[PDB]
């Protein structure tokens, strides 16, 4: 119950490389999806899609409009796995 | 243009999305598979 | 929160009798619903649906096919029970 920020980390790099093609060399837990990475509202909808589809992690539309930074993704999975 | 701009576009998809396995019904399919660990990092 | 394997399986083999005739005798922790018992896909159906209306288990579609002996179910609503 305790999957490690790297680990969250390169499962989430994978979606967005598909998703957008950003290498996850460049996903890094202090990057901001709309300036620093440039990723719109509706790329986070799809990223989070697929997250759900594939590690069952499900996160809604009211919740995903505040995770500015992929820090703020990892932390929001970290917290919805502590349960 | 009426049919592939928004029929086949969005609505034989919309109701692909609302029925989601029983888009397929006599077929028995999941709506997502298992879910997978958190890969290793690289 | 832990209710012991004796006690699920003695909650689950009255249920098995009323859908399906077979003694609790019977109802062992090593026995498969389709080769050894011999209860169809469609009688698990109304297994997990008793099973819902009387101790609260919940047990979707996807996740009754899996379960193929009893252990098997008695793991899941041990599992499930243990959130
Ligand atoms: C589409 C999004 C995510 C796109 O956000 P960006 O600022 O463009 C939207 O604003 C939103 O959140 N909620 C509205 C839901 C919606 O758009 N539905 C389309 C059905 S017509
Ligand atoms: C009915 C069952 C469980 C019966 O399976 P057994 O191999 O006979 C079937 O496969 C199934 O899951 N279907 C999903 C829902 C459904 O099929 N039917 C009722 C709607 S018409």
């Amino acid at each position: 119950m305790a999957a490690t920020q790297e680990e969250i980390i390169a499962g989430l790099a994978e979606i967005i490389e598909e998703v957008t093609g950003i290498e996850p060399s460049e996903v890094t837990p202090e990057k901001s999806f709309v300036d620093d990475l440039d990723i719109d509202s509706l790329s986070m909808v799809e990223i989070a899609v697929q997250t759900e589809d594939k590690y069952g992690v499900k996160i809604p539309d009211e919740d995903l409009a505040g995770l500015r930074t992929v820090g703020d993704v990892v932390a929001y999975i970290q917290k919805l796995e502590e349960e | 243009l009426f049919d592939t701009l928004i029929v086949r576009s969005f609505m034989t998809p919309s109701i692909a999305a609302l029925l989601g396995k029983w888009f397929w019904w006599p077929q028995v399919v999941r709506q997502r598979p298992i879910p997978q660990p958190w890969p290793s990092p690289a």
